[PDB]
């Protein structure tokens, strides 16, 4: 879950 | 029931990624960032589909980070609830992986929320290392955990 | 020659106001930078007057707008 | 001009996959674009007001305010300072109480006084936060989106306002000392306000205290902390009074900062429940008496024991930050007394005790082995309070800074090595600079390995050369370091006592805990990377990737790991039995060896939580229990954070  | 896994190959198969992303992904992700991923690196791409319709579907991406090694990327992962436990997520990953490998990857990183415990056992199966911990990193709250799987 | 005409208006239209104006009214103005075949704008350092906000970059979808406007 | 018409006809007619951008905009500046459409992605979006337009309407009240309607504004306003000083934005979370945007508008005194004290608060905690910079970039969000927090009344002016108001309250709690039950309830809200008014006021001097510049008014704190739990005992008694919130309340605006959102993605602080308002503010006032303590250490060893002490408990921003400025209240004088290059020369006499820094010897008054032994020093100065500030961040955090530090640490090992030389060749002592720079780099590593059993970054099949490292090798060292340094003592002559019977403790768990994990693998009951290709040659070296940096003690490559710890040198080759008797030994040794210690401090009552049931396991483990089955074993890490409980 790509994250900031 | 046979599970058929297919490349990415045009732009119509977009609607059936982010539908199956946002219905199980948490983050919120813009179609532009869809774009980005499957423009750029096409062949990392790779969907499951049995039928006529989309049950999986995993994006990816590679790049050299600090010019120092060669950094692949796992972006999305998605599996529909119904077809989940099939090993269709397993599979997905190991193709991207190949290919990861077959375009000379160093290493292969990602990160997912701590309480998601399916995907950490998936990826402790498939070998992944826990490399650090992130307090707070996402918008829902929960901490994330950075996977690697070391190559070289 | 249609759409190569088509292209070269829209890749003029670039670098100046266009304003969104959404279903929401929200009048954001900003400045047009990309477009896409589902009619959706992305814009640059582009302000929102509810009814000045400074946005980094809009991304005014295509089924939320309903008319822009370029002065 | 309208062009949408001829706009959407152009857009509906192009490739299908096509973008219009130029020559300098691909697909990364159009990453992170607000889509203003989704809820999660867009962050703005009865009526919204502020304090000027909410005056003259008069859904606001500021005369003649109530007693329930007071408690419940001032409950819910430290609900939001504790939201905020938990890592929550500061506009969304404590300036939605519409009288802190502007106090002066304010006419009752108790209200006024208590907005400036919360506002007095807030801007003494921004202050030593940002001052000790020891904040992550997501773990406080000290930006004030342009506002003005008390800067035109004293402090001094503050708190004399709010010994005003409570006194002008107790003259009416005295007054209804005593059937009436309305004249009950009454005194019941009135000695609730009085109480919340009085631990303001004793939040608020002990910054101020912590704010001065000098040591003693630190101290001068303790007697007002200690006063904080009969205040906070009061006001989580008398919690049932106050107005209710609607969620909302009577005088607060949730929404009235729009204009002031971020630009990116929101988060959406949620502020705490009034239940839970009274067990943090309990927990920070503890929190802050067992910093108040540090001004009385006098030793770099004890003051950076202290650090790892306080830091293990996973203390909250504000309260690190206190801690390291009340150590640092300058950029170079420590306690604002000593200067630290004489606590260094201190810490160094009392560890290693080198001729130069003796007295008696002829090189404290040599002109040039004193200037290369103040060179040392003054080089030495500044990894100590880099280490310091490592220690002052988070748990998370820690890890990779740690690892960074270790080259640092090495250059400093590297020029003492070179500086004792020398120093030994003039003389003529041997590694004793040398010596304690090995204990504290040893000290280093040990701790940056065991972080990782702490933020559980260890998976099952990499305990068993994770404890290996620490046991054989590092453990081992530093009992070497640490008898070499006792010895040379007492050669020029017990403090470090203590320090060993606990080095030897942990060793010998560790120890143990390897041989059960090797022997755990051996009959089968760890389950292993099954599917693609990890060589566990890789993964050991990108483990231990950090040490290489470090020359004294040796990096362990895995060649050489495989030969050290192979069970094939043992002729013959010992059974799982021989593996678990080994670690039942071991784990008994560590027992015996904590229960001869003299006053077991809490670190050893929580190791003795996991010693003695760890060792029934395995004995009881060793006589063939459940041999048979290859489920593995669950690891509790709740007794203690590095060394679990073998659970079958
Ligand atoms: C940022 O993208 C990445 S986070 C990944 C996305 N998380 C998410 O919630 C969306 C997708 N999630 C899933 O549905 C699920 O987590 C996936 C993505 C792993 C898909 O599941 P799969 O069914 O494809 O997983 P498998 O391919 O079946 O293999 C999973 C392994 O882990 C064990 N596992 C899986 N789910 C489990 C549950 N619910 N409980 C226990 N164990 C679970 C599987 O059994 C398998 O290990 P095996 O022993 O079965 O081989």
């Amino acid at each position: 879950m790509l994250g900031p | 029931r046979t599970i058929r896994y297919v490349r990415y190959e045009s732009e119509l198969q977009m609607p059936d990624i982010m539908r199956l992303i946002t219905k199980d992904l948490s983050e919120p992700y813009s179609i532009y960032t869809y774009r980005y991923f499957i423009h750029n690196w096409p062949q990392l791409c790779f969907l499951a589909m049995v039928g006529e319709e989309c049950v999986g579907a995993i994006v990816c991406k590679l790049d050299m980070h600090k010019k120092m090694f060669r950094r692949g990327y796992i972006a999305m992962l998605a599996v529909d609830s119904k077809y989940r436990r099939n090993g269709i997520g397993t599979n997905l990953v190991k193709k991207a992986i190949y290919a990861m490998v077959e375009g000379d990857c160093d290493e292969v990183v990602l990160e997912t929320e701590i309480t998601n415990k399916s995907a950490l056992k998936l990826y402790e199966n498939l070998g992944f290392v826990r490399d650090k911990r992130l307090f707070r990193y996402y918008l829902n709250g929960v901490d994330a955990l950075r996977l690697k799987l070391w190559l070289r | 020659s249609a759409a190569e005409r088509a292209r070269q208006q829209l890749e003029a239209l670039l670098n100046k106001t266009m304003r969104i104006r959404m279903t929401d009214g929200r009048t954001l103005v900003g400045c047009f930078l990309c477009t896409d075949r589902d009619c959706n704008v992305i814009l640059g350092s582009a302000q929102e007057f509810l009814k000045p906000r400074v946005l980094g970059l809009a991304m005014v979808p295509g089924h939320h707008i309903v008319s822009i406007e370029v002065q | 001009v309208d062009i949408t018409q001829d706009f959407e006809e152009a857009c509906r007619e192009l490739k299908l996959g096509e973008l219009l951008h130029d020559k300098l905009f691909g697909l990364f500046e159009a990453m992170s674009a607000i889509e203003m459409m989704d809820p999660k992605m867009d962050a703005g979006m009865r009526k919204v007001l502020n304090f000027e337009q909410a005056i003259k309407d008069g859904t606001i009240k500021i005369k003649d305010l109530t007693l329930p309607e007071l408690i419940g504004i001032m409950d819910t306003c430290f609900c939001c300072l504790i939201t905020w000083l938990e890592g929550h934005s500061l506009a969304q979370t404590v300036f939605t109480c519409l009288y802190i945007h502007n106090p002066d508008f304010i006419e009752d005194p108790a209200m006024k006084a208590f907005a400036l004290g919360i506002l007095k608060i807030c801007d003494i905690a921004r202050e030593k936060v940002n001052k000790a910079a020891v904040f992550e970039e997501e773990d406080f969000q000290s930006m004030t989106y342009g506002f003005k927090m008390a800067n035109s009344v004293t402090d001094l002016r503050v708190t004399g306002m709010l010994k005003d108001v409570e006194d002008d309250m107790q003259r009416r709690v005295k007054s209804t000392r005593s059937r009436d039950p309305e004249v009950e309830l009454e005194h019941q809200q009135c000695l609730a306000v009085f109480s919340r008014v009085k631990f303001t006021r004793v939040l608020l001097t002990v910054l101020i205290a912590f704010t001065k510049k000098e040591t003693s008014a630190v101290a001068e704190a303790q007697k007002l902390m200690v006063q904080a739990a009969d205040l906070l005992s009061a006001i989580h008694n008398s919690l049932h009074h106050g107005i209710q919130a609607q969620n909302i309340m009577m005088g607060f605006e949730p929404l009235v900062n729009q204009r002031l959102l971020p630009p990116t993605f929101p988060r959406y602080a949620k502020i705490i429940k009034r239940e839970e308002m009274v067990n943090y503010f309990a927990r920070l006032i503890d929190r802050i008496k067992t910093v108040c303590e540090v001004v009385n250490l006098t030793n770099l060893h004890c003051i950076l024991d202290f650090f790892c002490e306080f830091s293990e408990q996973s203390p909250c921003v504000l309260s690190r930050s206190l801690l390291q400025t009340t150590f640092l209240v300058d950029n170079k004088k420590v306690f604002g007394t000593h200067l630290m290059q004489d606590m260094v020369k201190d810490a160094l006499r009392s560890f290693v005790s080198p001729p130069v820094l003796s007295p008696k010897c002829y090189l404290y008054n040599n002109h040039q082995a004193k200037d290369c032994i103040d060179s040392f020093v003054t080089h030495c100065v500044r990894p100590f309070c880099s280490l310091i500030q490592i220690h002052g961040h988070n748990r998370a955090r820690q890890r990779d800074k740690l690892g960074h530090i270790l080259e640092e640490f090495a250059t400093l090992q590297d020029e003492a090595e070179k500086v004792d030389a020398a120093l030994h060749t003039m003389l003529l002592h041997l590694a004793c600079l040398g010596t304690w720079v090995l204990y504290h780099n040893l000290r280093i590593m040990i701790q940056y390995l065991l972080s990782g059993f702490e933020l559980e970054l260890y998976s099952m099949h990499e305990y068993y050369y994770i404890y290996w490292y620490l046991s054989e090798f590092l453990y081992a060292w530093l009992m070497s370091t640490l008898s070499r340094a006792d010895g040379s003592q007492m050669a020029e002559e017990r403090p470090l006592s203590r320090e060993i019977t606990m080095s030897q403790a942990y060793q010998n768990m560790c120890a143990g805990m390897f041989k059960t994990m090797v022997a755990f693998d051996m009959d089968g009951k760890v389950r292993k990377p099954k599917f693609e290709l990890d060589s566990e040659q890789v993964r050991y070296e990108h483990r231990f990737a950090p040490f290489n940096s470090v020359m004294t003690p040796p990096p362990v490559h895995y060649l050489q790991f495989k030969e050290m710890s192979d069970l094939n040198k043992y002729s013959p080759p010992p059974q799982s039995p021989e593996l678990y008797v080994a670690a039942s030994k071991h784990f008994q040794q560590a027992k015996m060896i904590l229960e001869n210690i003299p006053n077991p401090d809490h670190e050893v009552n929580r190791i003795l939580k996991v010693a003695k049931p760890n060792f029934v396991v395995m004995k009881l483990l060793a006589g063939g229990h459940k041999k048979e089955s290859k489920v593995p074993p669950e690891f509790d890490f709740s007794a203690h954070k590095y060394f679990p409980v073998v659970k079958l």
